[PDB]
């Protein structure tokens, strides 16, 4: 009943490439397309709601999702990772910033938090 | 030094245009224990004054036969008792104002608050209060203990400054008083449901009315609230 | 605070006056002491009234989770988890509670914990500052196996006299009936109890 | 301070003096006491001024997270049980005396909170040094089915009890008006009956008055180019 | 008042006495003769309370100089320090003590002996060879119980003395500024002025 | 234990002018966070064109000033009718404050009027008898929020001549009874803002050659 | 409080601040603390305010019942120990007194005793009393020598009392002279610090800790 | 004893027509003793000023604190922090330290870059945020500064008048205070020009 | 510890120490130096509580005399006045802080000027002119501000500080033992042996 995994799973081959970074924007290539473009007066972000049964109700899925009242995110790749950041992100948004500002962080640096959780899932244990 | 022992809680008063009320319920608490039912905190002196007395009541009994023993003593040798030479309510606060801060310079308190009552020969109205340290103030309205925290701002709806007092009726008057006393027993700890009331009045002298109850209560809405937060039933 | 809890023939009934005191001040007049842990185990709440909510929102939770698992719990096992908080936390807890259950199996029971954290079974059960004036007078008038009118009548008369003599207790008389029936709540104004 | 809250036909209102104090002296008079936890969800505050503004931002912050994780409207209870166990926790240290008050989809409600962390339920309450005031007028003119119009009168009615006779209390009364199926409406110095009057004088000084030793221009800019 | 000391030699007695005054933070003054002359041939030294002190030995001064008029003769020194013990034992159980300590050195023209008498505020009286009052007492008895003898001159007393001094200069916290010298013998009192 | 002091609250004002005397007091009186008067008059006119007023513990005000009333009463029948200088009521309240030094009357005292060549005099005493004229003087809760501005508008304190650098002061002149009434209600109504047992009213008692004036003025009853 | 009391060759100085404080705040800059008890003797005020006015007038009331019993001035002597024989009696009731009594007569010369409330009486050439004693004691110890000019002297204990006003908290205003000779008291006049503290760092080149 | 009250010592700022002004003593002392006759306690951190009164050990590490956090800001968001911002970052820092407080009185100044608008702000010792119009005060002659500020200030003034207001309200309430004074220094701050002055005042 | 005292002239920083160590009613020692070279420039002096002074001291000498192998390097004065102020703070909130009093004495050698810093047990940093910690500044400071002038040379700070001594001596009531003193200037840290 241990954690006996402290050591990195993702390491340099030989190539001098990261295998498991590569791995995943495999993943990320299978994925849905997403995009995003930006105007004057305002960005549009947009993607396909690809259903896995017309049973399922897709409007309970989100695939775009709010982080903070001007910051929106939407992905290409797995899902449940995706939920779980988006989870993170909303969180970061609060303890790193706003709780110490009293509003909420800009675009650039939000993305920067979220970037350096991803980072992290690259060389931790 | 001491300590109060058995104690009675607020009593309250206002001014309106011919006279004064003052009213005061009828218990003896024993801390938390409501030990005396029957008490009468409101004692009057002549027909021209009543003086109500909160506090330590061995102290308000102690002070009751001062006063009777103040009558006494100006109806010695004194052919106009009940007339130009008669007790004034002024008189009798002053007496007490000075009885108070002589034993509190002593270190031996009479642990109480009192508020005087009484309309005067030329037909002025006389309220003030005095308590244990000799504190001295008059006002429109007064009241001792919970009273001051929360039938003044009752009272002061009525009576706000001076010009207001030939404005406002003794029906007006007692209907504030008897309100704020129904308040005070909603929220006070150490009140009962029974009390007196006195109005002395310049035209229709002093009535003294004993035996009056709390009446026209709320408490229906009591039975829409349950828990403290999440019970529904 | 007066609360108390009585078995009788058909169940048991839990009862309790609405004041709420900060020193002499009334904070609230409305009170609700009489709180629910499961469908058909209720407690009567004296003491803190922050401490006796947190325990109580404990035991509601506690309960539900046992409840998932191992189906209704007794009220024998209510009352036990209400005794491991307050023996465990005596040093930081000011909290008198009454526990009150009805089984279908055991019929109606009370359980009362004072401020040491121990537990009493007993076929009534009374606490609360305004509980010390009415000894006499619950002991006196107690029987076992009363009916439901006769035991909302004892509890009236009983807790109108705490109310009467205690300045700490007032308000509503609130109370809770725990039957096979089901659960009914009474309330009884002050006008119709200071008369008795 | 003085805060209440009071139950209506559709809705509750809230409302709060403005005065905030160190020892005797008025630090602020036109303090706003009135909180936003999420949009329809509010509270007056009183007690320990920096404890209420971290607990209500600190719960607020919660709660908005709550709200995003679970796709639905925040609701009162849980600020309410999120506020208790925190102050419960700290045991009383914390010293946030609140009104906690609001709509969500279950309906309206009001709650009291108390630093030690208990809670209350009412259709009327009030919080503060000026509450025996408050709640005097709010026992005096209470009634059940309340109208929006009548709910706001009692409200600003039982602060100003608390302004003109409790010494914590003064300056202006602030509302917060929450009715189902609408925008919560802040009205914020919806009552300011205790303006300044003009001064006698002006004591606006001659140029040269005040005796100066040196003067410099202060560098607030960055390191410049060339 | 800090140290005062006494030693009693062959045929006479000598009482060296601190010149500093010190309130609190500041020495006010450091020449204080911390002694009265209460008869010819009977000196007292003293220490304790600001205040206290002074109004002590001037009372005491005053009452032997009045014995010494009514009766025109000069108390003897065990006398005097009978005396003032019972005023000091007296003063004990009052609402307000004297908090002074003494030293009474006479000279004896009846039995021509020295003596030396140490008496504390409680009234506690003892005739020494070599006595000291306060924190004193902790250096200089040691040093005496080593270099006395009875019958020492007075210029051995003095050099005796001036090792005491020596001592109490070296080791302990405070400066007291010096020491006062009086020697009581047949001939009365007298100071001496370079020390 | 038993605590023979109160604290009643209150501020009073005195300012001197050339011919002339003020004493300003607010006619509020509290305990705590309550208030018991809205208009409790604190200024008295003792007699002989002299004004008092006792601030702080207001049993021990009132029993100050009744004793020097009656030292006024008793200082006519002892000395033929003669008028109590405002120098020599200043050394008999010197005395009735020591003679309770050690169990003091909780109030700071101001006296006003004029001296014996006409001119305006205030003096200032502390609880035990310590004595001062001044041309100026504030007393009670809201003191220290005043005295300041009056050593600044009356005294001229720390204002210099435009254009002589900083070496000229201003000079000191003798303020107008219309300037020292528009400088005390100004002070009231800035200590009415900042202090929560300042307000209600304002009463100031004015002392002339003629005689004793009153002027009463609303202050804000929050 | 700051007070001092020197002799020297051409008589006494005495000088004196002006401060009176309640705690942290500053009651007053103009208070008097030297009493002309006669024109040949002065007291000097520290410690409780009251406590010094009351019994340092009194003193000079019973100074003055001597004059006329005994048709002769009081000694310095006789004088400072009525004062001290007071307090005695009111030892250990809380009274705060720290003063000089300074004056000349014939028989004794110009005489200095220093006298306080636990009941000392110290007869001396120089005295430093108050809060701010260290300060003065200083300044005035460095520059003390007995044959001092009248003028020199003078301008020592305005001096000390300056440097007592600008480091210690609770002395401060003015700064009060009086010159005790033969003939009797000088008053040589009152000099706000305000004013004063410039003019001596300029005039001496001393105060360069300050930003002037 | 009293943190609050070793050292001594006051600021007191103030709005005025598109500016703002702070001001502050210079005495640091342990108790009765004057120590300094030199020790600033206004600080500047790019266009936005931080007075501190109280303990001057947490003064000096206060400083240094949030010198430290807007340093950092800097560099992360490309931008100097405005006064708003840095009000709620001051507050957010002591309240961190509930329980064991920096015995500190802040006070925060400047005008707002992008919209001009002129700034002022005020904390107790664990944080809490006053937001004046009109002024704010800190230190041992609060009290005094209070009541200088009550009655002498009007709104809108120019800045050579705002000097005169905002320095005869420090210099008369630093003189009925004996653990404030020797020596002030005030700063007038307009959108893009900062001027500072030493003021002459009485050394005692 | 009792009395510390620097003084910053023209080209150099004095520094003055008591040599008494006293416990209760003994004074254990007559020639204690109260000081520590922390580097070839930057001398410190401490006064405070016993052992406290003497660990902070040697432990604040260890850090800067690291500093100074790792980077070959001297910090400036106000560098380690710094670091030291932060020990200071820190302490002052741990669970049993520091009661330790520094004077830091330093002699720039990059601006060629020389530099005192005081700082107290709390972490209270200040540059003077001239410095005291405890009782010895409610004397010297008043001299000082009379005596001093930035312009003044070594020899005449060192009879600026003999005049401050005399004083000490003079109204102080504990005897301090004479004081050991330092100066620091371009050319190091050396002890006056004559004092
Ligand atoms: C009324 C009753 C007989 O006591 C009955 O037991 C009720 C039962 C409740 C409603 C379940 N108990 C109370 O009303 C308690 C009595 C009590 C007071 C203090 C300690 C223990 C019990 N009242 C409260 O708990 C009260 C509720 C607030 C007003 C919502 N809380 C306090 O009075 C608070 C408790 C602090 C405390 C907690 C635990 C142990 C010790 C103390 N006390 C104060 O706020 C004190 N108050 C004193 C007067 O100045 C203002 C501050
Ligand atoms: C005024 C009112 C009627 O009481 C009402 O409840 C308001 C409601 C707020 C605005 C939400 N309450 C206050 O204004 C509080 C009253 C209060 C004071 C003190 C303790 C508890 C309650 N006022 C404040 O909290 C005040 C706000 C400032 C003026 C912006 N802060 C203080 O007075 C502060 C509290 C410190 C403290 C620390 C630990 C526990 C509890 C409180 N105290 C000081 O600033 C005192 N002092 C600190 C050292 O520097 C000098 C000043
Ligand atoms: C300046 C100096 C260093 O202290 C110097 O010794 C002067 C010399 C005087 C002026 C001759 N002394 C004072 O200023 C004393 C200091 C002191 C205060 C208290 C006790 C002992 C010494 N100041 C006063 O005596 C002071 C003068 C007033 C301010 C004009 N009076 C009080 O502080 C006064 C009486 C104190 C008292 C009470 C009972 C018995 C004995 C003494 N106290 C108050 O007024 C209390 N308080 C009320 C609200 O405002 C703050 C002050
Ligand atoms: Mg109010
Ligand atoms: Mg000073
Ligand atoms: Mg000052």
């Amino acid at each position: 009943m241990t954690d006996r995994y402290s050591f990195s799973l993702t390491t340099f081959s030989p190539s001098g490439k990261l295998g498991q970074i590569d791995y995943a924007l495999t993943a990320v290539k299978q994925g849905v397309t997403s995009l995003g473009i930006k105007a004057t007066n305002g960005v549009v972000i947009a993607t396909e709601k690809k259903s896995s049964s017309p049973l399922a109700m897709s409007e309970t899925l989100s695939k775009v999702s709010l982080l903070t009242p001007d910051i929106g995110a939407v992905y290409s790749g797995m899902g449940p990772d995706y939920r779980v950041l988006v989870d993170k992100s909303r969180k970061v948004a609060h303890t790193s910033y706003k709780r110490i500002y009293g509003e909420y962080p800009p675009t650039k640096l939000l993305v920067s938090e979220v970037a350096k959780i991803m980072q992290e899932a690259t060389q931790s244990g | 030094t001491q300590q109060p022992i058995v104690t009675g809680t607020s009593v309250i008063s206002m001014k309106y245009d011919n006279g004064v009320i003052i009213a005061a319920d009828n218990l003896g608490s024993y801390g938390s224990l409501l030990r005396f039912n029957g008490v009468e905190r409101l004692i009057p002196v002549g027909d021209n004054t009543v003086v109500g007395i909160s506090g330590d009541i061995s102290d308000m009994q102690h002070i009751e036969r001062l006063l009777k023993d103040l009558v006494t003593e100006n109806a010695y040798d004194n052919p106009l008792a009940d007339a130009e030479e008669a007790l004034e309510p002024s008189y009798i606060f002053e007496y007490l104002a000075t009885v108070m801060y002589q034993r509190r310079s002593k270190m031996n308190p009479l642990w109480n608050a009192i508020i005087v009552a009484g309309v005067q020969s030329n037909g002025d109205q006389f309220l003030r209060y005095v308590n244990l340290l000799g504190v001295t103030y008059s006002s429109p309205t007064l009241a001792t203990g919970f009273g001051a925290h929360m039938a003044n701002p009752l009272l002061r709806k009525v009576v706000d400054r001076e010009s207001d007092i030939p404005k406002t009726t003794v029906q007006v008057a007692e209907e504030a008083i008897v309100n704020a006393m129904r308040v005070l027993y909603y929220r006070d700890a150490r009140s009962s449901r029974n009390f007196s009331l006195a109005i002395i009045d310049k035209n229709t002298g002093l009535t003294f009315k004993k035996n009056l109850q709390v009446e026209n209560m709320k408490w229906d809405f009591a039975k829409d609230i349950k828990g403290y937060g999440t019970q529904k039933i | 605070t007066s609360i108390m809890a009585v078995t009788f023939k058909d169940g048991v009934i839990l009862g309790a006056d609405s004041r709420t005191t900060t020193g002499a001040y009334i904070a609230n007049r409305v009170t609700d002491k009489l709180t629910r842990v499961h469908d058909k185990i209720w407690c009567c709440r004296s003491g803190s009234a922050a401490d006796t909510q947190a325990i109580a929102d404990i035991v509601q939770y506690h309960l539900e989770l046992y409840t998932s698992q191992y189906g209704t719990p007794s009220t024998e096992t209510a009352a036990s988890v209400f005794k491991e908080l307050c023996y465990e936390n005596k040093d930081n807890l000011t909290a008198g509670i009454i526990v009150a259950g009805y089984d279908d199996k055991n019929k109606g029971e009370v359980y009362t914990i004072p401020l040491g954290g121990s537990v009493h079974k007993l076929p009534y059960a009374i606490a609360g500052s305004g509980s010390t004036f009415i000894y006499g007078y619950c002991d006196k008038n107690f029987r076992e196996n009363m009916s439901k009118e006769e035991t909302v009548d004892f509890i009236k008369h009983s807790l109108s006299q705490a109310i009467k003599w205690d300045g700490s207790s007032g308000g509503v008389i609130r109370m809770v009936v725990l039957t096979a029936a089901g659960v009914e709540r009474l309330i009884f104004y002050p006008d119709e109890y200071e008369q008795l | 301070t003085t805060i209440v809250g009071v139950k209506f036909n559709n809705g509750v209102v809230i409302a709060a003096d403005t005065r905030s104090t160190q020892g005797p002296i008025v630090a602020d008079k036109n303090c706003a006491k009135l909180h936003r936890i999420s949009p329809k969800i509010w509270c007056a505050a009183a007690g320990t001024a920096a404890d209420t503004e971290a607990v209500t931002q600190l719960i607020g912050s919660n709660i908005e997270l709550h709200s995003l994780y679970t796709s639905r409207e925040p609701r009162v209870v849980s600020a309410l049980q999120m506020l208790k166990q925190h102050l419960f926790k700290y045991q009383g240290h914390i010293g946030a005396y609140l009104i906690v008050a609001g709509v969500d989809p279950t309906g309206s409600h009001l709650f009291s909170i108390h630093a030690h962390g208990s809670t209350d339920v009412g259709y009327y309450l009030s919080l503060g040094s000026g509450s025996l005031a408050a709640m005097a007028v709010l026992e005096s003119h209470w009634k059940q089915d309340l109208t929006k119009e009548e709910a706001i009168k009692l409200a600003s009615d039982a602060i100003q009890a608390g302004i003109w006779n409790d010494l914590g209390s003064g300056s202006n009364v602030d509302v917060c008006v929450m009715e189902i199926g609408k925008d919560a409406e802040y009205l914020r110095n919806y009552l300011t009956p205790n303006v300044r009057e003009e001064k006698q004088k002006s004591y606006k000084f001659p140029r040269g008055t005040t005796a100066v030793l040196k003067e410099s221009i202060v560098n607030i800019c960055d390191i410049q180019e060339e | 008042m800090d140290i005062i000391l006494g030693i009693r030699v062959q045929d006479s007695v000598i009482l060296a006495s601190s010149k500093a005054v010190t309130r609190g933070i500041s020495v006010l003054k450091d020449s204080d003769d911390k002694t009265r002359q209460l008869s010819p041939h009977t000196l007292m030294s003293f220490a304790g309370e600001a205040g206290d002190t002074v109004q002590f030995a001037e009372y005491i001064q005053a009452n032997i100089q009045l014995y010494s008029i009514r009766e025109d003769y000069e108390l003897s020194p065990q006398a005097v320090s009978s005396f003032v013990r019972q005023e000091l034992a007296k003063s004990i159980r009052s609402r307000r003590p004297y908090q002074v300590n003494v030293l009474i050195g006479g000279y004896d023209k009846k039995k021509n002996k020295p003596e030396l008498y140490q008496i504390d505020y409680l009234g506690t009286k003892v005739e020494l060879p070599y006595g000291a009052h306060g924190y004193s007492g902790f250096y200089t008895f040691s040093l005496l119980d080593h270099h006395y003898r009875p019958d020492m001159t007075t210029e051995e007393g003095l050099d005796l003395l001036k090792l005491c001094v020596q001592e109490l200069e070296k080791r302990m916290p405070m400066d007291f500024k010096g020491v006062i010298v009086k020697i009581v013998d047949k001939d009365g009192i007298r100071q001496v002025d370079d020390f | 234990q038993f605590n023979p002091y109160g604290d009643n609250g209150g501020t009073i004002l005195g300012i001197a002018g050339e011919d002339f005397a003020v004493l300003a007091g607010d006619t509020r009186n509290i305990t705590d966070y309550s208030i018991n008067s809205r208009y409790e008059p604190k200024v008295f006119d003792c007699g002989d064109n002299i004004v008092m007023s006792a601030n702080g513990f207001a049993a021990d005000g009132d029993a100050l000033v009744k004793r020097f009333k009656n030292s006024v009463k008793w200082y006519h029948f002892d000395h033929n009718d003669k008028k109590l200088s405002i120098n020599s009521a200043a050394r008999n309240i010197q005395h009735l404050l020591y003679g309770k030094r050690f169990f003091p009357y909780y109030v700071h005292t101001i006296i006003a009027g004029l001296d014996e060549d006409g001119k305006g005099a205030v003096y200032s005493f502390d609880p035990v008898g310590s004595y001062e004229r001044e041309q100026c003087r504030a007393g009670g809760a809201a003191a220290s929020l005043i005295m300041p501005f009056l050593d600044n508008q009356v005294n001229f304190k720390n204002q210099y001549e435009p254009g002589t650098n900083g070496k000229v002061k201003k000079p000191l002149k003798y303020l107008s009874v219309e300037e020292v009434i528009k400088l005390v209600r100004d002070s009231f109504t800035s200590a009415t803002e900042r202090h929560i047992q300042v307000g209600d009213g304002l009463e100031i008692l004015i002392v002339t050659k003629d005689g004793v004036r009153k002027e009463f003025y609303e202050l804000k009853r929050d | 409080t700051t007070t001092l009391a020197f002799r020297f060759q051409g008589g006494i100085i005495v000088a004196v601040d002006s401060r009176a404080t309640a705690g942290n705040w500053v009651a007053s800059q103009t208070v008097k603390k030297v009493i002309e008890i006669n024109p040949f003797l002065l007291g000097t005020m520290a410690g409780g305010a009251a406590d010094c006015q009351f019994w340092e007038t009194w003193l000079g009331s019973q100074c003055r019942l001597h004059e006329l019993r005994e048709k002769e001035r009081i000694s310095v002597a006789a004088a400072s120990k009525i004062l001290s024989n007071l307090v005695y009696q009111y030892k250990g009731a809380g009274l705060s007194m720290g003063t000089m009594i300074c004056g000349y007569t014939r028989k004794e010369g110009p005489t200095i005793y220093y006298v306080d409330s636990d009941g000392t009486r110290l007869k001396g050439d120089i005295f430093c009393v108050g809060s701010g004693q260290t300060f003065a004691y200083g300044v005035l110890d460095s520059n003390y020598k007995w044959d001092l000019s009248v003028e020199d002297a003078l301008y020592l204990g305005k001096r000390s009392i300056l440097a007592a006003a600008h480091r210690d908290a609770y002395s401060g205003g003015s700064v009060n002279l009086y010159h005790v000779t033969e003939d009797g008291w000088i008053y040589h006049g009152n000099h706000d610090v305000g004013e004063l503290f410039w003019k001596v760092k300029e005039e001496e080149g001393s105060f360069n800790n300050v930003i002037g | 004893s009293d943190p609050s009250s070793i050292n001594g010592g006051i600021v007191v700022a103030m709005t005025g027509k598109d500016c703002v002004a702070i001001a502050c003593d210079l005495r640091l002392g342990s108790q009765s003793l004057g120590v300094s006759n030199k020790f600033e306690k206004i600080f500047h951190y790019g266009h936005v000023f931080l007075g501190i009164t109280g303990l001057a050990t947490d003064v000096t590490t206060l400083n240094e604190m949030f010198r430290y956090k807007t340093n950092l800001y800097k560099l992360k968001e490309e931008r100097a922090i405005e006064p708003e911002t840095f009000t709620q970052l001051v507050s957010s820092s002591l309240y961190e330290r509930r329980f064991g407080p920096y015995f500190v009185g802040p006070v925060v100044a400047g005008i707002n870059s992008k919209s001009g608008k002129p700034f002022i702000a005020g904390f107790d010792l664990i944080g809490c945020i006053d937001e004046a119009k009109d002024f704010i005060v800190s230190g041992t002659a609060s009290d005094q500064l209070f009541g200088m500020c009550e009655s002498l200030y009007e709104p809108n003034l120019e800045p050579e008048d705002l000097f005169e207001t905002i320095s005869q309200a420090l210099l008369n309430a630093a003189d009925r205070d004996a653990l404030s004074g020797w020596g002030a220094v005030v700063y007038i701050i307009k959108k893009d020009e900062v001027v500072k002055r030493y003021l002459k005042m009485r050394q005692d």
